[PDB]
């Protein structure tokens, strides 16, 4: 913006083909009937360099307000509330975000959930108990080698398999990858 | 007698005198461009020649983007630091080209019945910069094209609403 | 009244999008005139207009660089297939890279490239196309081998099999009708590869945005 | 994503359902005065039985309280069938 600003000053200093770039010494020196003739030219270069600047700051206007309006739409969805949609603020999983201001525009602060610290197990789709296909409600099965647990996906809390928060469909023979395992029921201790 | 590529541009001249077609093409050309590491950083500077078979342009390496002059090319790959084009990025070791590095190539453990979840978690803030506006700015016409003369904006007139 | 379905079909929808185009670079010294001193007098008394010029063409020569840089370069470092592949039964060997190609373009990708002087120079992309597909070869691997976790930060190892569960239970269906159907879903998605490789193999118009750019 | 000359190219793959079968339903349950709701999915009747499915497939379940939650009373909803839900407790104390 400064040098767009600035490189049209020095177009005053062109002379187009005239024979001086400051009107004044046009206007003294030259005859009038044919005085004009070093004007137009000079007008028009001056015109053309005038049209240059305004299209050039046109073009600009636009990308700046693309820019703007993702700025607006960042601020709608990231700083409002949570971005459910995928790095679309901060790498990671986004939590929020905070504004802070620009001199010519804004700068946000995006907060991301960032794993670390990865454990790799031995794990199965479903398990089989009495002949009953479970899945996890939620999370995935893992195992620490011997003992099975369920856990979220994105943290590790490893739980007793349970019927509560298990869910049963099908039988064995139509998963692929079962594992045979036992699942708790919190409701025997209880009758018992 | 010649033949013309496309674009009426001569591009093959027979001489009759030899009887002997010969293509004709512009010869070497471009822009010259430099590389550097940094004023304070160093002061060693590369030139970088653009298109040019690398045989009549004045350590010198060929590049498929042509050839530059002042750096030692480097067959171990590095992270590109001065992106010259055509794969090939300049650095400080001297100015060293080499090809640019893609990343670090890993192979993840995969296997049916692997699954990696995290025990711990970071939490970080990553800036993010965006302009929603720029200087506003207005531009006269009188008083600019010509400048207090009437006599000079007479003439503007003519122009119609310019 | 209630309509619900009772059986699914997963279709592969190719979306075409440009990112650059051909990095162009124009002279006006040795164009307006061409090895010309005495026009070339002419030339810079009119004050800066093709000084600013190339500045405009150059600062959108490098945009393009900068529009592969984003759109492609997303991942902190590449990933590599294992050497084993057994996606529950999937088959990727059509995007996936091979030997017997480039060494780096998958058998769509060959698909789709093939399917596509004085006073001008051309500036050549700073990211080569033989080394793009090494970026498209990472997302792959991790978007296959890694799923979605690798998007947020390191890249953690899932199964194939129940990556997609998840995905299945991201647009509200249970992932036990995955398991019970993973053979038939494994046979449409071959079957939609399959289909989509021979919608551009023989003759297609669908090219478009790719291939209309570089007309104008 | 794939590589192209001057873009890039994806491959959405897509979820598209098919075979549909159009059933009688009501959005709620009455039992024992209680109005019943569906924890997810909605009540679907393959003519004289009622069963319990996700809005994406039909996996028909039979109505029990834990896929289920009751709120508000029998008169207050619109549209409600009068239903028995089956509750898996009472066969264990049986
Ligand atoms: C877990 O349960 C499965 C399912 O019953 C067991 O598979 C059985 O194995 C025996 C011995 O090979 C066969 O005679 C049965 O026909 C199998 N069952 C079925 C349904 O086919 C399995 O042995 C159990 N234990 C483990 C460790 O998986
Ligand atoms: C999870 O990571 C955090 C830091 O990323 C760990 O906190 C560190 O714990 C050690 C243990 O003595 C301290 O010395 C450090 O000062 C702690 N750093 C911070 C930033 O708090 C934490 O222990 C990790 N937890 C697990 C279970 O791995
Ligand atoms: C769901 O649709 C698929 C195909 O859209 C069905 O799979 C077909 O099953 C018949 C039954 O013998 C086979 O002859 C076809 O070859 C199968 N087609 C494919 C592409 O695999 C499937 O049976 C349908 N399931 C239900 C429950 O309707
Ligand atoms: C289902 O339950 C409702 C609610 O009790 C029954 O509606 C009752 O119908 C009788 C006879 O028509 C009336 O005396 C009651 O006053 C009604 N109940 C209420 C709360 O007003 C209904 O009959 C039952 N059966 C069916 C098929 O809906
Ligand atoms: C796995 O975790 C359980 C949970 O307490 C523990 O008892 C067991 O020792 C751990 N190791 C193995 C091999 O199961
Ligand atoms: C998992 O992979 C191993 C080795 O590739 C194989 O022996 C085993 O049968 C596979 N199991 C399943 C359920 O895919
Ligand atoms: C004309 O052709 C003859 C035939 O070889 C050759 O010897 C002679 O040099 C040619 N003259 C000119 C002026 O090219
Ligand atoms: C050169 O200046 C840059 C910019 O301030 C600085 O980061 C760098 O450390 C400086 N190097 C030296 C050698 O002074
Ligand atoms: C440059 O020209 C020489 C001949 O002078 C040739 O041997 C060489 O192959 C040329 N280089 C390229 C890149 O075309
Ligand atoms: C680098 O590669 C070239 C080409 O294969 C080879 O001639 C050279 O020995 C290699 N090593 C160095 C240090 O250049
Ligand atoms: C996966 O877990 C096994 C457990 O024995 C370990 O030996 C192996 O190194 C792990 N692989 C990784 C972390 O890539
Ligand atoms: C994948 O499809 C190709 C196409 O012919 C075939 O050669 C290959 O064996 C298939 N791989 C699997 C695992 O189905
Ligand atoms: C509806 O489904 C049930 C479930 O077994 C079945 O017993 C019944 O015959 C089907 N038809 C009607 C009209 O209920
Ligand atoms: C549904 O519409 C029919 C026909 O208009 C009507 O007889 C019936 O009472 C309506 N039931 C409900 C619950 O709106």
């Amino acid at each position: 913006n400064a040098q767009a600003l600035n490189t049209l000053v020095k177009q005053l200093s062109s002379n187009f083909g005239a024979i001086s770039s400051v009107l004044n010494d046009i206007l003294s020196r030259l005859d009038p009937p044919e005085a004009e003739v070093q004007i137009d030219r000079l007008i028009t270069g001056r015109l053309q360099s005038l049209q240059t600047y305004v299209t050039q700051q046109l073009i600009r206007a636009a990308e700046i307000r693309a820019s703007a309006n993702l700025a607006a739409t960042k601020m709608s969805e990231c700083v409002l509330g949570q971005s459910k949609r995928v790095d679309f603020c901060g790498k990671g999983y986004h939590l929020m975000s905070f504004p802070q201001s620009a001199p010519h525009g804004v700068v946000f602060l995006h907060v991301t959930y960032v794993p670390a610290q990865e454990k790799n197990f031995t794990t199965a789709p479903a398990i089989c108990h009495d002949g009953k296909a479970h899945f996890p409600r939620e999370g995935v099965f893992v195992s620490n080698g011997t003992h099975w647990f369920v856990t979220q996906r994105n943290f590790y809390e490893p739980q007793i398999i349970t019927t509560d928060n298990t869910f049963v469909s099908g039988n064995c023979d139509v998963v692929i990858g079962i594992v045979n395992n036992t699942v708790y029921d919190p409701l025997q201790p209880e009758l018992d | 007698q010649f033949g013309r590529d496309i674009a009426d541009t001569t591009d093959a001249v027979r001489d009759p005198q030899t009887l002997e077609i010969l293509d004709i093409t512009p010869c070497s050309f471009g822009g010259v461009s430099v590389i550097t590491p940094g004023t304070n950083t160093s002061n060693q500077v590369a030139v970088l020649y653009q298109d040019v078979n690398c045989t009549e342009v004045p350590n010198v390496f060929q590049t498929r983007a042509g050839c530059l002059i002042g750096a030692e090319h480097v067959n171990n790959s590095y992270e590109c630091d001065i992106p010259i084009g055509a794969g090939i990025c300049a650095s400080y070791q001297s100015i060293i080209a080499y090809t640019m590095s893609l990343g670090a190539e890993n192979s993840v453990a995969y296997s049916n019945n692997s699954i990696a979840i995290p025990t711990n978690f970071t939490i970080s803030v990553t800036t993010e910069i965006l302009p929603v506006s720029m200087t506003k700015t207005s531009v006269d016409c009188t008083m600019y094209i010509c400048g207090d003369s009437t006599e000079c904006s007479n003439l503007l007139l003519q122009y119609g609403s310019f | 009244s209630i309509a619900i379905p009772t059986n699914f079909t997963i279709s592969v929808t190719t979306e075409i999008l440009p990112v650059s185009m051909t990095k162009t670079s124009v002279d006006c010294t040795m164009y307006i005139c061409g090895d010309s001193t005495e026009c070339s007098n002419l030339l810079l008394q009119y004050g800066s207009f093709c000084t600013q010029l190339n500045r405009a063409l150059t600062g959108i020569a490098v945009e393009q660089d900068k529009n592969t840089q984003e759109v492609f370069a997303q991942v902190k470092q590449i990933y590599k297939t294992p050497p084993i592949k057994d996606f529950g039964g999937f088959n990727f060997s059509q995007i996936l890279p091979d030997p017997s190609k480039p060494s780096k373009r998958s058998f769509i990708e060959d698909l789709l490239f093939n399917k596509v002087f004085n006073g001008l120079t051309v500036l050549p992309p700073l990211l080569t196309d033989e080394m793009i597909a090494q970026y498209t070869s990472a997302l792959l691997a991790g978007t296959i081998t890694s799923g979605w976790t690798f998007g947020a930060g390191a890249a953690l190892q899932i199964p194939f099999a129940m990556q997609m569960a998840y995905r299945f239970n991201g647009i509200g269906v249970t992932q036990n009708v995955l398991y019970e159907n993973q053979k038939l879903i494994a046979n449409q998605f071959n079957s939609a590869i399959g289909k989509i490789q021979d919608s551009l193999s023989s003759t297609a118009s669908a090219l478009g945005k790719l291939q209309d750019v570089v007309n104008q």
